[PDB]
RNA sequence: GUGGGAGAGGGUGGUGGAAUUCCCGGAGUAGCGGUGAAAUGCGCAGAUACCGGGAGGAACGCCGAUGGCGAAGGCAGCCACCUGGUCCACCCGUGACGCUGAGGCGCGAAAGCGUGGGGAGCAAACCGGAUUAGAUACCCGGGUAGUCCACGCCCUAAACGAUGCGCGCUAGGUCUCUGGGUCUCCUGGGGGCCGAAGCUAACGCGUUAAGCGCGCCGCCUGGGGAGUACGGCCGCAAGGC
């Protein structure tokens, strides 16, 4: 009971994991997979092969609920987030845009010490 | 600040004739003035120790020029003191 | 005295009642801090480059004015008492620097 | 890249001290809301400087982007 | 003196957007996180990812430089006010008024101390998870002082160019910031690189001397014992000289 057909997708990809989240042109999540929703638990999850399986689980679960083309928005650098982008390329949904929200400060707050030499 | 016309009007106060700018006279009258802008300004600042060195600065100036005053017309550098109220 | 640019950006969905009366308390701002006003330039609702008060335009109003220095924080800090005024910037003038000329 | 085309080739006399000046300043920041590197502008380490606090000046303003998305990608 | 100048020099008040954290609301479901790999941790009292609103602290992306300013420490969003130093042009005024500087006084990163606030992120100590033969550590999850503000102490440092201050003299080339010009280029004033003569144990330095001279101050006299001991002074203490 959605009947959405056009949307937002968005791609959060860190050294850990890829999160796909779909939602609705207002940004509500229709629905959302990931690297652990899929089978992998460990560190295998960080990798392009399961970025790949989750956008693409994810873009099944979206038709499901009728969706047809989506505007696809990108934050975070780190390992296939591109074979993210490739599972949607061609998932069976027409992609019309692509953007990169990947967020950085003006130098707020102080980063740990694991990403240090910085501010 | 300082505009223009006060410093013309010390200068044109203190000269030793029409035309003099630098004499001995005029420049501890305007250091005097500058002087205690400063200070004005350092009362409220008190964290402000950059400017303050400044006035040290412009306070040895002033203590030198008057000590060689002092040295050649004994007369006239009581006449300056007698002006700006310096020394006491 | 000095020479000062004063920006202020209203709320564009006002009426004109309302407008003629914003303008009307900045014009007392002005006299009632001894600001003498030597020119206005009125460009009005223009789009913003980003939402400000969740507000996607923005009035503008701008005024070039003469006035006492130790006043001038004052004025501005009361051209941001009003509620319908967004932003007030107010610049010390300075004559063109034009490169490529 | 980068060498490509420089700016103030393109644009005509104008005021480098103009905050109000939008369609002017707009020409001197990238696809994100970035200022551009002195290659990108062609100007003097003065000119650079100077229109810094102009655009500066006019983002305060709401009238240029503080930051923009990238779009391609 | 007059006319121009550049600048994150200092102080006070105000404002801006990005980001994190927390809270409220909408949508949504089984994980998120983290590593070499993991575990602790958080999550069905609904997290993570996502959209909207609020709160609050701290720091200022791009510009940003090999740049600039400052006696040094040090200084970076934007605006106004208060204010210090400096550079150039004119060659106008004074007429050696100069240099240095034992004592003294003042400034003086960080950590630290006191009283009162503030407290988002980070984070000694600590609490845990790993790793290792052990691991009081490196790695992971937490977290207090603290980092922030006001006032007052403390006075150290690889407080470094490891190069005291001032003036004169001794090839050039090259890059650069900022003035003035008859604007290619010349000429002041800073920052760099290469190198004449010279110096140097060498490395190197070389008109921004570590060259050639003069003035004045600080300091050195084998290593360890030792910045220890005794004494004095300063400090609330820690401790410093
Ligand atoms: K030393
Ligand atoms: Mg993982
Ligand atoms: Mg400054
Ligand atoms: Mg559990
Ligand atoms: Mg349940
Ligand atoms: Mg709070
Ligand atoms: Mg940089
Ligand atoms: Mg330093
Ligand atoms: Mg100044
Ligand atoms: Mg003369
Ligand atoms: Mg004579
Ligand atoms: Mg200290
Ligand atoms: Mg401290
Ligand atoms: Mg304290
Ligand atoms: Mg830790
Ligand atoms: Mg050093
Ligand atoms: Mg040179
Ligand atoms: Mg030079
Ligand atoms: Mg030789
Ligand atoms: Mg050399
Ligand atoms: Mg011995
Ligand atoms: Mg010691």
């Amino acid at each position: 009971k959605r009947q959405v057909a056009s949307g937002r997708a968005y791609i959060h990809a860190s050294y850990n994991n890829t999160i796909v989240t779909i939602t609705d042109p207002d940004g509500n999540p229709i629905t959302w997979s990931s690297g652990g929703v899929i089978g992998y638990k460990g560190s295998r999850k960080g990798t392009p092969y399961a970025a790949q399986l989750a956008a693409l689980d994810a873009a099944k679960k979206a038709m499901a609920y009728g969706m047809q083309s989506v505007d696809v928005i990108v934050r975070g650098t780190g390992a296939g987030r591109e074979q993210a982008i490739r599972a949607l390329q061609a998932s069976g949904l027409q992609v019309k845009s692509i953007v990169d929200d990947t967020p950085v400060p003006h130098n707020g707050c102080r980063p740990k010490k694991k990403f240090r030499k910085a501010s | 600040p300082i505009t223009k016309e006060e410093k013309q009007k010390v200068i044109q106060e203190f000269a030793r004739f029409p035309g003099d700018t630098g004499s001995t006279e005029v420049q501890v009258a305007l250091l005097t003035l500058r002087i205690n802008r400063l200070s004005e300004h350092l009362k409220v600042h008190k964290k402000d120790h950059h400017s303050h060195r400044g006035l040290l600065m412009m306070v040895g100036q002033r203590r030198r020029l008057l000590r060689y005053l002092q040295r050649e017309d004994p007369e006239r550098y009581r006449a300056l003191i007698e002006k700006l109220g310096i020394r006491g | 005295m000095r020479r000062y640019e004063v920006n202020i950006v209203l709320n564009p969905n006002l009426d004109q009642s309302q407008l003629a009366l914003e303008k009307e308390i900045i014009q007392r701002a002005l006299e009632n801090y001894g600001a003498r006003v030597e020119k206005v330039e009125e460009l009005g609702l223009r789009r913003l480059a980003y939402p400000i008060a969740k507000d996607p335009q923005g009035y503008f109003l701008w005024y070039q004015v003469e006035m006492p220095e130790d006043r001038v924080n004052d004025l501005a800090r009361e051209l941001r008492i009003r509620d319908n005024v967004r932003r007030v910037m107010v610049v010390k003038s300075q004559e063109p620097f034009l490169a490529n000329a | 890249p980068s060498r490509k085309a420089k700016v103030k080739a393109t644009l005509g006399e104008f005021d480098l001290r103009d905050y109000r000046n939008v369609e002017v300043l707009k020409r001197f920041l990238s696809e994100t809301g970035k200022i551009l590197p002195r290659r990108r502008t062609g100007l003097s380490a003065k000119e650079q400087r100077i229109l810094a606090k102009t655009i500066k000046r006019a983002r305060i303003l709401g009238l240029l982007p503080f930051t923009e998305k990238l779009v391609r990608k």
